[PDB]
Formats: structure tokens, sequence, C-alpha cells
């Protein structure tokens, strides 16, 4: 197909199982437990619709928003707890927690 | 799908 990834979300391996890599595309990339999510994370602590990474351009910082998750979305180095709907701009190599799951965003 | 499980 035609869509070209403009980013990558890495889900670290751990107690929940092996690592995963998800391509991120222009527009809205939904993170959640639903199999239809752009970034599907089939784990009990992840909300059905957990967060959204919106990418407007390959060379502009994405927008991360929590979608009213139960267990939260957080940014590390330094710690930051995201309020539902509020824009957070992602930097290259950003470490993100969706609930208890550690992830890392990469520019391509 | 079932409800999200709170971290306890």
């Amino acid at each position: 197909s035609n869509v070209e990834p403009v980013g990558r979300l890495h889900i670290f391996s751990g107690a929940h199982g092996p690592e995963k890599d998800f391509p991120l595309h222009l527009g809205k990339n939904v993170v959640g437990r639903m199999p239809d999510c752009s970034v599907a994370l089939p784990f009990p602590s992840i909300s059905k619709q957990h967060a959204e990474i919106e990418i407007l351009a390959w060379d502009k910082a994405p927008i991360l928003r929590d979608c009213g998750s139960l267990n939260g979305t957080q940014i590390l180095r330094p710690p930051k707890v995201l309020s539902p709907g509020v824009s957070h701009r992602l930097r290259d190599q950003e470490l993100i927690l969706f609930a208890d799951l550690l992830c890392q965003y990469h520019r391509l | 799908m079932e409800d999200t499980q709170a971290i306890d």
C-alpha cells in the first residue's frame, strides 16, 4: 500500500511479553487496547481508546494527547502526567508510559 | 471488550 511511516513507536519487552514496533503515519494514530487501533496494545491495564498521536508533518513535533485513560499517560525524563485532551509535543526518543507500559517514540 | 483494569 501507499502510506509511508513518518515515525515509530517502540513498545519495550518485559513481564507482559516481547517487544513490538508500530509505524506512525500522518494524521491521527490511536493508541489503545482495541484491535482496530493504529497502535494496538492488547493488555488489561490499557484503555480501549487510551491516547492519540497526531502527526501533521514529517518534520513537525507530533501531538500526544491522553484520551481520558484510566491508568494515565505519562512522559519521563522529566516526569509529566498528561491531562486528558491536552496537547503534549513529542520530541525524538521521548519515553512514554501508557498505563504501566514503557514506550519510546522515534522520528524517521 | 472488558473494562480497563485499574492499577492496584
